[PDB]
């Protein structure tokens, strides 16, 4: 009934911890290789944003998870609450602006390097946009009492409609468009290179497979269950209620697997 | 190189005009601009400043808000709008050029101005004497003291000397405390203590007679010395 | 300081004048064009200094023309091009192994090892009114065969396409024995008449930028 | 969980 | 008689060598056994130059060791300020192409030259404020490499056609020429007397120009490869090469012979400028391996590095009272190390 | 012809740069030994200056 550390959760919580220090560690090294070129500047900057969400979401969530009930204020729930989808987002449009960088890069090499404007503009305005679109928020969480204690959306979004259109909406910004982006933008990658086509155009078309097919692997794999039991809920509320605690409790912690996938990745598709 | 200045004339009190100067020879854009004033039978006061670029102006404590610079750089003409005029502001103004860059020499060439007549903190700089009768060839040395000493931590004193010949525009002789201008003869030095200054001539002739001045271009405002009438 | 701030000033001014200046030039490619002075040296475009225009990109070229040969030191200066254009007289047969060895000095530069290489094997008119009479060519040319897969212009003869593809063959090989993929040769067969030359050089740039980028982002 | 998941430590 | 003028010149060859071995009982590395080391001396950006765009090609330090000449592919001249990082003056460039910028003893002039063929002369203390081209020297038929003033109305230049020839600013025409070398010249250093010059070229040899009489004196010929830059030792006996192959080397007037390879295994770059520090006891070298050294100039072993530049380094001088050390190189960067 | 100038210019600049009378070399060392230590208060590099006398620091 009310929300305990059942077995799934001590575990649950161990291994958010483990993967915590794993994420941390990967992502050290990662940047110390980067540190000793636009694409350098790119992935450094992603690598710290990834640095960001693992510092500031998986405590959180181990926090919360080992030590149930949330009262440590409204105002303090809130800031966390944006910080948390603020290094959700980061990364997502630091992988929407990878590729777009490297779209721009080989179908139109003549003129898209002519501009060092976007060297700083795109870094930038993923930031700007995480920052932004983050904000909501704010004003939907907050620490809520009965005396249980616990920082919900309840009562916020007059209706579920509401609560379904913001799920999309973050949804939507978080997984598909910019897997979708990836995805077209290696697309006429591709296609430029056939193009081409129709010495080292070979084996630069086959690298740009792989790394489009494992890059679409990673995300996927990382996002598919935390949304499966996302949706299951969103259409459905009452499944919580139609238990299951290891279902409820184990597929969350694949979601912080892409701040770990992500450098080993990249340093193995590029450098 | 040549600095005309338009204006002159009668203005009632309360009224208004303004002061034009025209350019020709040299790079107007690369210069600064400077505004100084003369009551008849007086001596010398700063009035504004222009640089180039127009992103730094100042002006004297006695005309800020009523007098307004502005340069025109496209057809090299300078304008010093005047809203407020007083009997006190009778005077025939001037205009003066300055480039402000290492060894460079502010204060070079002196237009003729054009005369207008009306129907604390500051660095304070006093001269010894309002006159002195001298002989030619013979080496008569100014005195000058500063209220505030001008050796600014960068080492260089910042003393500027003059010479209005009688019914000419001022011809500057030495321009920090130490240096000697272009093309006026090297018999001309300066010297310098550090709170007060004073100026030599090798042997005095006849275009060294005039009424010479002092500058103190440490700060913002520009404090002018009571001129010092030399004659034989 | 209160003669520093006007310094200062001018500083700033001259920063912004300097970075405007950088601004003009930035998006405008370069090319040194070299070759032997039998050659069209001028005639392929249609110190000395060129410009000229391609799709909304403007190509700046240059042509020393003023030192007599021992390259090995102005050409630090071109380190920086986006391509070299190298000329070749193809009808002087006595005056090819110069140039093939001239070919190679350039291409094995140590400062050179990034910039590709143009190559505009000009005089194809007088190469096919050339073979004939009295034109034995000195090398070996008889074990050559023209490869099976072969695309020559319509209405080209035999010795004329053999010929070509030999001269071809030998510059190529000259460029692909030591280049480590780093830079890639792109012939070309050009006449006095022809008209084309500027869409030759715009294609060869976009490809070197391609590749540039292909191996800036490891892909 | 950037969703709420009933009273549960998202 | 072909073969009577090779035997009487390899006779001459063979006696100067001989004369050449005859005078060195001692090399100056062991005579610099029994001297204090100088230590590592870190030095610091204590400046940081960014006006330029392109890569920089040359730099000359004025007499005051304050105002500073610089010249970049840009086709920009800059006159920095050591002491506030601030810029005084922006030449134009006609010619792009520079590889070479001096700076007059006077402060009045300064002059550049490159790939054009002309050296151009621009007048610093002018009545109009603005930096005119007082007079172009346009009688070489190579490309200018380095200029040096005298006074105020002669400069000397080399040219990789193979002369270097002394000029006349008003007259505008070549007063003196230099035709012995075989090759093109690269550097070339003014001797404090001011009535000498060296200048090193291409051929891999070094010849010591008498700037009044216009014969040369000595000819060395030390180095493997390139001689690309060189300087000259304050003292007026010595000059120090940077050659293509790795090697410094020090020359002196009187002895006629080398005295120096300052040069490690570990290096395989090039060197692309020299200079001496005041006292003689540093002899800094820029490389092409992205930094430049700072070598003791009688021990000859390594006292110090500049990691600061991400290109190859390509001018160096140490300021005429041996208070600051500037660097300029392809990253269109200057630093001045104190 | 061209071949003959060069050479006689080449023996005359050989014989000339010959003609150059020698010193030792142990004095010339000596020497540049001597103006080092005489100079080595007056080199700022070589011994770190004050901070305050330096004008950069």
């Amino acid at each position: 009934n009310l929300p305990t550390l059942t077995l799934s959760g001590k575990i649950r919580v161990t291994v958010t911890f483990f993967l915590f220090l794993l994420s941390t560690a990967f992502n050290a090294s990662f940047l110390l290789k980067l540190q000793k070129s636009r694409m350098k500047v790119l992935l450094k900057h992603l690598t710290l944003a990834n640095l960001l969400e693992t510092l500031i979401v998986m405590p959180l969530d181990g926090m919360w998870n080992i030590t149930v009930q949330w009262y440590a204020g409204e105002f303090l729930c809130k800031v966390l609450s944006y910080l948390k989808l603020f290094s959700m987002y980061a990364p997502a449009f630091m992988m929407v602006v990878i590729s777009l960088d490297r779209s721009l890069a080989i179908t139109r090499p003549l003129a898209v390097k002519s501009n060092s404007r976007l060297g700083r503009f795109m870094i930038g305005l993923a930031w700007l946009l995480s920052s932004i679109f983050a904000g909501p928020q704010l004003y939907i969480f907050r620490m809520i009492h009965l005396g249980f204690s616990q920082c919900v959306t309840h009562g916020s979004f007059p209706q579920w409609w509401h609560q379904a259109f913001y799920n999309f909406f973050t949804f939507s910004c978080l997984f598909i468009i910019p897997l979708l982006i990836m995805l077209i933008c290696n697309a006429k990658i591709m296609f430029t290179l056939t193009r081409v086509l129709q010495n080292n155009i070979p084996r630069a078309r086959l690298r740009t497979l792989k790394m489009t097919v494992a890059f679409a692997a990673s995300f996927i794999v990382c996002w598919t269950p935390y949304y499966v039991l996302g949706i299951w809920y969103w259409f459905d509320p009452e499944m919580v209620n139609r238990v299951s605690d290891p279902v409820n409790h184990f597929f969350f912690l694949f979601a912080f697997l892409n701040p770990c996938f992500d450098p080993l990745i990249y340093g193995y598709f590029s450098l | 190189v040549q600095l005309v200045e338009s204006g002159g004339g009668l203005v009632q009190p309360g009224g208004s005009r303004k002061l034009s100067c025209s350019a020709s020879g040299f790079a107007f854009s690369s210069f600064g601009m400077h505004w100084v004033r003369q009551a008849p039978e007086k001596g010398l006061e700063w009035v504004a400043y222009i640089s180039s670029g127009s992103g730094t102006i100042y002006y004297a404590d006695t005309v800020k808000g009523r007098f307004t610079i502005s340069r025109d750089d496209p057809k090299n003409t300078l304008f010093l709008q005047m809203t407020s005029l007083r009997s006190e502001d009778t005077a025939m103004y001037y205009c003066v050029r300055s480039i402000y860059y290492y060894g460079s020499s502010p204060f070079d060439f002196w237009g003729q101005g054009t005369t207008l007549t009306v129907s604390s903190a500051d660095i304070v700089m006093t001269q010894a004497t309002s006159s002195v009768p001298v002989t030619p060839g013979e080496s008569v040395s100014i005195s000058c003291r500063s209220s505030k000493s001008l050796l600014h931590s960068n080492g260089n004193t910042y003393l500027y000397w003059f010479l209005q010949r009688p019914g000419q525009s001022p011809q500057l002789l030495i321009y920090r405390m130490s240096n000697l201008a272009s093309g006026v003869p090297d018999r001309f030095s300066g010297s310098g203590s550090g709170t007060a200054f004073t100026l030599t001539i090798s042997r005095l002739e006849a275009e060294d007679v005039g009424v010479y001045y002092c500058m103190q271009h440490l700060e913002y405002p520009l404090t002018f010395g009571a001129g010092t009438k030399l004659e034989l | 300081s209160a003669e520093d701030k006007a310094a200062a000033e001018r500083s700033k001014m001259i920063d912004k004048n300097l970075r405007e200046d950088g601004e003009k030039a930035r998006r405008t490619l370069r090319l040194l064009l070299l070759g032997a002075d039998n050659s069209g040296k001028s005639t392929i475009v249609k110190i000395f200094e060129t410009k000229f225009q391609v799709d909304k990109v403007n190509f700046h070229m240059f042509d020393v023309g003023g030192q007599r040969d021992e390259r090995r030191k102005w050409i630090q200066c071109f380190n920086d091009v986006t391509a070299i254009i190298f000329v070749v007289d193809s009808s002087d047969y006595n005056r090819l192994q110069e140039a093939l060895n001239d070919f190679k000095s350039i291409w094995n530069n140590r400062w050179l090892r990034t910039i590709s290489v143009i190559l505009f094997l000009n005089k194809q008119d007088l190469l096919a009114e050339k073979v004939s009479k009295i034109e034995d060519y000195f090398p070996e040319f008889a074990r050559y065969t023209t490869p099976e897969d072969a695309t020559p212009e319509p209405g080209e003869d035999p010795r004329v396409t053999r010929a070509k593809y030999f001269i071809r063959k030998e510059f190529v090989d000259i460029s692909t024995a030591s280049g480590d993929g780093r830079h890639i040769c792109y012939p070309h067969f050009t006449c006095a008449v022809d008209t084309e030359n500027a869409r030759r050089i715009f294609n060869d740039c976009k490809d070197i930028i391609l590749q540039m980028n292909l191996r800036e982002y490891n892909l | 969980q950037h969703w709420s998941y009933g009273l549960r430590p998202g | 008689e072909l073969d009577q003028l090779r035997q009487e010149a390899e006779q001459l060859k063979n006696q100067i060598r001989d004369a050449r071995k005859a005078c060195a009982d001692a090399t100056l590395s062991q005579i610099t056994n029994n001297i204090d080391p100088v230590g590592r001396i870190q030095m610091r950006t204590r400046r940081t130059l960014r006006g330029h765009l392109a890569k920089i090609y040359a730099m000359h330090w004025g007499t005051d060791s304050r105002l500073l000449v610089s010249a970049s592919q840009d086709g920009k001249l800059i006159i920095w300020d050591s002491y506030t990082t601030n810029k005084v003056h922006a030449i134009p460039l006609r010619s792009s192409w520079v590889m070479t910028c001096a700076y007059a003893p006077s402060g009045n002039y300064v002059a550049c030259g490159g790939l054009d063929n002309i050296c151009s002369i621009y007048n610093l203390k002018t009545r109009e404020g603005n930096v005119r081209v007082s007079r172009e020297l346009a009688g070489h038929t190579g490309y200018l490499s380095c200029c040096r003033f005298l006074d105020d109305n002669q400069i000397v230049t080399s040219s990789g056609d193979t002369t270097c020839a002394l000029w006349d600013i008003e007259t505008g025409q070549q007063t003196t020429t230099f035709t012995g070398h075989t090759g093109d010249v690269m550097s070339l250093s003014l001797a404090p007397d001011t009535r000498l010059f060296v200048s090193g070229a291409c051929d891999a040899s070094a010849k010591l120009w008498d700037v009044r009489e216009g014969m040369c004196r000595q000819t060395f010929t030390g180095h493997e490869s390139d001689i690309n830059a060189i300087c000259f030792f304050p003292n007026g006996n010595a000059f120090a090469t940077g050659s293509d192959d790795a090697t410094c080397r020090l020359f002196d007037l009187r002895a006629d012979q080398e005295l120096m390879t300052y040069s490690h295994d570990n290096i395989i770059c090039g060197i692309t400028s020299v200079s001496f520090s005041k006292s003689g006891r540093l002899l800094l070298a820029g490389y092409d391996d992205f930094n430049c050294n700072v070598w003791d100039a009688l021990k000859a072993d390594r006292a110090g590095v500049l990691a600061g530049h991400d290109n190859r380094v390509s001018c160096l001088g140490v300021t005429d009272d041996g208070m600051a050390v500037a660097t300029g190189s392809w990253d269109s960067f200057l630093k001045i190390w104190n | 012809t061209a071949s003959i100038a060069q050479a006689r210019k080449l023996v005359e600049q050989l014989k000339m740069e010959a003609n150059i009378d020698r010193i030792k070399v142990s004095k010339a060392a000596a020497d540049l030994m001597a103006y080092c230590e005489a100079h080595a208060k007056e080199d700022p590099l070589l011994t770190p200056v004050p901070a305050s006398e330096n004008p950069f620091r």
